[PDB]
């Protein structure tokens, strides 16, 4: 391949004519294509989401929890509120681990 | 939060740079290349008038 | 209505302007609706006026 | 006849050997030209603006650091650290 | 502001000097009538000048002492002294009072004007008295003006008149002593 | 407990905050029957302004009650 | 020496023509009392010249805090103009090129107690004119941060790709914010860069010199 | 018609950006004050401090902290408690 | 024949720029066209005329 | 080397070689042509308004010794005559050009609109000319009326 | 050097966000942004807005007029 | 396209407004008086366009039942 | 009981489209089969900020 | 914690200037919705005034909520 | 800790100054709305003129978080 | 201490008076532009109306700043 | 001593009453513009109204004053 011309190409199909919104069917359940990409944003927001918070999953929160817990953890580091404690109890946790 | 910058100063000056140099790239490259396709189009299309008829005056050929 | 009307009957402000307007739209609506009507009434009386002559 | 040396440097006609490279505008060459016909004689209120701006923050930020240099010198004839340990 | 100085005393001396000596100067609307708007008096007291109009008839023009008309915003009265006003008036009732005695005319629509001087003028096209109304009608012929609407807009002004014209008509036909 | 009992008070002067929501959503439906009252042949249109400002201005609402929300459980 | 040569009718060139007419149309010219024609040329010229570039020193306010608005909008990269000293800076400088072109007017001098009142309402502008600008960059950023730090602890606590309405509830509402973002990027560079033709043209009126002496008839 | 002459010539930076990138290059590292994070220091305290002891932990956080607040360095332990 | 040359260089001038302004015509080609329209416009740019 | 690069040269730079060589009299009626077009038609039409008329007015007076008449470039260089541009001179240098303005101005025979500026730069201030002098300006001043068409009248503010 | 100067500011930008003690917070950002640049990029009409900004010029929103070709014949 | 009061978005004159309900009064009044306001009700005449100084085509209205409520 | 303040402003609201209702009756009433619909309508979208505002004064004291 | 309180305290009554902001939406939408109606052929640029107001109200609604949040978190 | 618990406390309450800048602002982009449906032909002057207003009645805005940026960090 | 704590409260609670200025600001610039639009030809007067309304109810503003002022400062 | 710091606080919420002064103000001087829309004429006579409204009305903004003064030195 051309490293300016065959992804250029191949980016003009997938951006173009490359459509999944009939080829994977689609329009038996949705109205526009002003509704498609309108829920093909927030699915796009929702799978960042997800996989920004799965690829790094055993980690204390930044962000305030609303004093919930992820899985079977509910007392760990993963739902501490102070966070020394919980930095303390991950370099307990991560020798064992 | 991140309120007051760690020098003040640094950033206007950053302010004052960029926008001197939006100012000179402006006023130096892009306003004379608006200039001559804009003002080549408007002196034919205020001259066209006068402009025709000096040149109808002006020819013999009729 | 607002061509030519409204500008003779302004003197420094307008003499129209002492009328508080009821219309549902502007004054612009309500003249134009009113010149109309004032070329009826005159059309009307004028070929009746020339009927009677 | 009209003969091609009174069309000379007025009137050309669209190129025929190789089209030729932009005439530049006297700014674009020179930021002498610029700066002298343009940048000062027009745009001065502007830099003066700015240096006014660069100025001000300037003493703004020698006010923050002497406020700093106060706060630290009061704590230093107290017997007392002037900060939070650091952090870790 | 004023750039046309015009006027019935100017058009008849410029009116001199573009026509014949022959001719003398026609006629202005303005010499034939006797109440003007902006001229002093012609209240005095309780009572004040209403003339109520139509192209056919002359309903009334003596004095009365408060004019209801039914304006597009809504019924208001007129008394004597009353802000100058420019009303349009929707089809409904107008009522004449001059004392415990009330004529009440259902006009279609028109103008009302109040003159500086306290000139009622009251322009209606139609203007029945409320005895000749038949009110038969009038709700068959809201219930076939609120059937027929084409996509075409000028049927659906005309129809918007129709039933606000018989609604206004049977609400002030069902409405009566 | 000084914290969340002050919460329970943050959280209270907080939602006042509705009460101009509810105040600018009772004028704008009070336009909408306005507006239809003025003009019968709009009134399939009218509603969905509407809606449209009914759902920009209950961002109001959801901003204050995220923000009550947030003082209750931040 | 060799600049490059530029297409015609370029998009860049169309949009920038369209800006700058439209930001220098923001303090048009008087009409003289005169006619104009080779007469009153010089006098147009010279009014011409004791006017100040307000057309494009707008233009180059409403280019650079555009681009340093919608900087904020790329992802991995932060506003500059959500800085304190950047946007406050460029506030500050169009209210001192303001104040610098009304004295350089008047003559370097600086001008009851009503009038006071007017000068700290005066030289409250350089303050309000850059931190309209701060806050509104700030404001949007920060509640985007809380309110994405909100939306992220739902799919913390419970399922990836279970449960998916109450996060996509939120999902939806920071869509929108990102959108009133874009919307206040592109309103709060055209409301700084019209107020900078207000300030400026405030002090932008200059004597028409104009015929001293005629032919008449 | 002219449109192949455009399409030889590439990509090319506007017309003054060397300048711009220099001068904003100028001010963040021209600025006289330490380096926002450090302290200057004689330099007799440089050559006998390990280098290990020489940074701060703040000054190093961890590139994706599993807890918030972890940093990669410890620093001197020389406290002055 | 006397005057041909002239009229025919306008003719042909105006023909390829107004065929050409504005979709893909150069500015050096309008520059060498016409060099002093150029010259002049670059004389409103340079003495602070340019929204003349 | 003017008349053979006689586009490429600005009224800017042919006034100083104008003035050059009206000091050293030396022309010739190619370079007399040659400046004229060039400052008409290959120049702006305002960069006489550019020039200040301590310039101009050596450019008529260049134009008048030599008795080359062209009444485009007097056309041109007359609009350089203004209040704005007379009211940059010193009082003697303001009397110097308009009295050489106005006498190349008479020599040729042309009366432009602009030439009432040169005339009220005079009669604003008559206390700066003789009596002879004066009389060159009533003289192109009743030359001008009769030739503009009208009568001249001072204009004061108000 | 541009492309090579956006992957160096992404991977700088990226290490300094993913540090930054409100971390997976700033990494979601950058999708909540991209996400509308992926929208822009996919409802905005690109021809409309083409010949919208061609007709902000007035050189480009009607044709030349000069030389009405009956002025300039050689006959 | 235009800007007013209901019949004038629709293309209506305020006259021809006014004189579709002033016919709409008229056709729902008491049969006494209904018949003799039929008088001026009706339309009659004609009228033809002067484009050249002697020609024009014609149009005429025979009306006796009122304005066209339907539209020109 | 902080907290409840919030019904001032939507009994202001209900009551200033209460009037526009009795408003706009009077002004055409032919449409009262609709406005009292779109006052319904309005109605229920205020009482949305009504039971908001009840939500969070028992989420206050009975959670 | 008298700080952790009061920041609750201070937020909760910081809260409260969205009550205007949302009164203000409410009356500007309602004059689009009676705008609309005085003339329907403009509607759609009443519309993009609606939206510009709206912005530019929501401004003062994110004054407030970065208070808000600057009481809170800062 | 009572100094910067009244700081907090203070701000809270000093940030209530948007409801009624937030409500103005509402009123005159309502009043564009209905200004520019009663001649949409001066539109270009009546958002010129909406601008102007904005611009004095958000001054107050910045005023209001002045005090709020006084009495939080000062 | 409790002196210099209360004048923070003070302050914040002195400054709430700039809400009614800004809804006074904001419904003279909407009739500013409802007036505008009835006759534009004689809208100089009304924006000279409109500066000299404003000049005199932000004075109300600034006196509220001086409040705030003599309370922080004085 | 909490007498000073009362006094603090209390002349902190004494200064709201100038935010009902500023309201009226802004309404009056809104109908001000309104009415000399409604005829230049009478426009000399109106602002002489509105100067009297202004002096009345800046009475209430006075007795606020003049007890926010009083509360502080006496
Ligand atoms: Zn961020």
């Amino acid at each position: 391949m051309a490293v300016t011309s065959f992804l250029g190409k191949a980016f003009e199909k997938y951006f173009y004519d490359f459509s999944a919104y009939e080829q994977f069917g689609l329009n038996r359940f949705l109205s526009s294509k002003g509704q498609y990409v309108a829920l093909r944003h927030v699915g796009f927001v929702m799978v960042g989401v997800n996989v920004l918070l799965a690829a790094n999953f055993p980690f204390n929160p930044p962000f305030p929890t609303i004093g919930m817990c992820p899985a079977g953890w509910e007392g760990t580091w993963v739902c501490q509120a102070d966070k020394a404690k919980a930095l303390e109890m991950y370099k307990e946790w991560k020798k064992s681990n | 939060m991140k309120l007051l910058p760690e020098s003040l100063q640094q950033e206007a000056a950053t302010a004052a740079v960029v926008a001197s140099w939006v100012l000179w790239h402006l006023d130096t490259q892009l306003l004379p290349t608006i200039m001559r396709e804009h003002k080549l189009h408007a002196c034919w299309a205020a001259a066209a008038k006068r402009y025709n008829e000096k040149l109808f005056k002006l020819n013999p050929s009729y | 209505p607002d061509l030519l009307e409204k500008q003779l009957e302004d003197v420094t402000g307008n003499s129209l302007d002492a009328y508080d307007i009821e219309a549902s739209h502007e004054r612009s609506d309500v003249l134009r609706d009113l010149t109309e009507f004032h070329l009826g009434v005159t059309l009307y009386n004028a070929m009746l006026e020339n009927n009677c002559s | 006849v009209l003969g091609e040396v009174y069309l000379k440097d007025i009137l050309r006609t669209p190129p025929t050997g190789a089209i030729p490279a932009n005439v530049p505008h006297p700014f674009q060459t020179s930021f002498y030209t610029y700066a002298t016909k343009k940048l000062i004689p027009r745009h001065w209120y502007l830099l003066g603006g700015f240096t006014f701006t660069i100025t001000l923050y300037g003493i703004l930020d020698g006010l923050r650091d002497s406020g700093k240099k106060k706060a630290y010198d009061e704590a230093i004839h107290a017997g007392k650290t002037p900060y939070t340990a650091g952090g870790h | 502001e004023a750039a046309a100085p015009a006027g019935p005393k100017e058009f008849t001396e410029v009116w001199n000097k573009k026509a014949p000596s022959t001719l003398i100067v026609p006629e202005f609307p303005s010499n034939y009538t006797a109440v003007k708007a902006v001229g002093e008096g012609q209240v005095h007291g309780d009572a004040f000048p209403v003339n109520f109009y139509t192209p056919h008839s002359i309903l009334s023009q003596a004095q009365k002492d408060t004019v209801v008309l039914p304006g597009v915003d809504g019924y208001f009265g007129v008394k004597a002294s009353h802000v100058p006003t420019i009303a349009q008036l929707k089809p409904g009732v107008v009522e004449l009072h001059s004392g415990a005695e009330s004529e009440k005319f259902f006009v279609s629509g028109g103008f009302a004007f109040v003159h500086p001087n306290g000139v009622t003028d009251i322009c209606v096209l139609e203007a029945a008295t409320l005895d000749q109304v038949d009110p038969a009608a009038v709700k068959s012929a809201l219930a076939a003006a609120s059937a027929a609407q084409p996509t075409d807009e000028f049927e659906q002004a005309a129809n918007r008149a129709a039933i606000e014209l018989y609604s206004a008509l049977e609400s002030a036909v069902e409405a009566k002593a | 407990s000084v914290l969340a009992a002050s919460k329970m008070v943050g959280a209270g002067c907080a939602t006042i905050a509705l009460a101009g929501v509810g105040a600018g959503l009772g004028v704008m439906f009070g336009s909408l029957i306005n507006g239809a009252a003025r003009n019968p042949n709009i009134a399939k249109q009218l509603v969905g302004y509407a809606l449209l400002g009914f759902a920009l201005t209950e961002s109001i609402a959801l901003f204050s009650l995220l923000v009550v929300f947030l003082i209750l459980f931040a | 020496s060799s600049v490059r040569d530029v297409k015609t009718g370029s998009l860049p060139t169309n949009f920038l023509t369209g800006v700058y007419r439209f930001w220098r149309s923001q303090n048009p010219a008087e009409k003289p009392h005169d006619p104009v024609n080779d007469r009153l040329l010089p006098a147009v010229v010279d009014a011409s010249d004791k006017r100040a570039s307000i057309g494009t020193w707008a233009t180059t306010f409403f280019c650079t805090i555009i681009s340093c608005n919608l900087l904020g909008l790329m992802p991995f990269n932060e506003a500059p103009t959500s800085g304190l000293g950047f946007a406050t800076g460029l506030g500050v400088s169009v209210w001192a090129t303001a104040t610098i072109l009304g004295l350089s007017k008047t003559g370097f001098k600086f001008p009851f107690i009503f009038v006071p009142l007017e000068t700290i309402s005066y030289t409250f502008r350089a303050v309000s004119l850059g931190v309209r600008l701060w806050v509104n960059m700030l404001a949007g950023h920060t509640l985007l941060h809380i309110l994405t730090g909100m939306a992220l602890a739902l799919p913390f606590s419970l399922g990836f790709f279970s449960m998916v309405p109450a996060t996509f509830g939120v999902c939806c509402l920071l869509s929108a914010l990102v959108g009133l973002e874009y919307l206040v990027a592109v309103l709060q560079s055209g409301v700084f860069s019209i107020l900078s033709t207000v300030y400026v043209g405030e002090f932008n009126h200059d004597k028409f010199i104009g015929p001293a002496a005629k032919i008449v008839k | 018609s002219y449109s192949a002459y455009f399409a030889k010539a590439g990509f090319q930076f506007p017309a003054g950006l060397s300048a711009l990138v220099a001068g904003i290059v100028a001010l963040n590292v021209c600025t006289g004050r330490p380096t926002k994070g450090t302290k200057e220091i004689s330099n007799a305290e440089y050559n006998a401090t390990p280098i290990g002891y020489l940074q701060s932990p703040d000054q190093h956080p961890t590139a994706f902290p599993k807890v918030p607040g972890m940093k990669d360095v410890h620093g001197s332990p020389h406290h002055h408690h | 024949e006397e005057e041909e040359l002239w009229l025919l260089t306008l003719t042909q001038q105006f023909k390829h720029i107004q065929k050409h302004f504005g979709i893909d015509l150069p500015h050096s080609v309008v520059a060498h066209m016409d060099p002093l329209l150029i010259k002049k416009i670059d004389w409103e740019t340079t003495n602070a005329l340019e929204d003349f | 080397n003017v008349s053979a690069n006689f586009t490429k040269f600005e009224t800017e730079q042919l006034l100083q070689i104008v003035a050059t060589f009206d000091a050293f009299n030396h022309s010739s009626v190619a370079f007399l042509d040659d400046v004229a077009d060039s400052i008409t038609y290959c120049n702006h039409y305002l960069a006489p308004v550019r020039a200040g008329a301590d310039e101009l007015a050596t450019l008529l007076t260049y134009y008048a010794k030599n008795g080359h008449e062209r009444a485009d470039l007097l056309a041109t260089v007359a609009r350089g005559f203004s209040e704005v541009s007379l009211g940059k001179l010193s009082a003697a240098q303001r009397k110097d050009t308009v009295l050489s303005a106005l006498k190349a101005f008479q020599t040729f025979g042309f009366y432009p609109e602009s030439i009432e500026a040169v005339i009220g730069a005079a009669l604003v201030s008559p206390a700066e000319y003789s009596a002879e002098e004066l009389k060159e300006v009533e003289a192109v001043k009743v030359a001008a009326e009769n030739a503009l068409g009208g009568e001249f009248v001072l204009i004061q503010e108000g | 050097i541009a492309l090579f100067g956006a992957l160096s500011w992404i991977l700088y930008r990226a290490d300094g966000q993913s540090k930054a003690h409100e971390w997976i917070v700033d990494l979601n950002l950058n999708v909540l942004q991209a996400a509308w640049l992926i929208s822009f990029s996919s409802l905005i009409p690109f021809r409309a807005v083409y010949f919208a900004f061609r007709g902000m010029a007035p050189a480009t929103a009607s044709t030349l007029n000069g030389l009405k070709t009956f002025s300039s014949i050689s006959l | 396209a235009p800007s007013g009061p209901f019949y004038r978005v629709a293309g209506m004159s305020y006259l021809r407004y006014s004189n579709i309900c002033a016919d709409l009064l008229r056709n729902v009044l008491k049969e006494p008086f209904k018949a003799k306001a039929q008088a001026r009700q009706a339309i009659h005449f004609r009228q033809a366009p002067y484009v050249d100084g002697k020609a024009g085509a014609s149009k005429v209205y025979e009306l006796e039942n009122g304005i066209p409520k339907t539209a020109n």
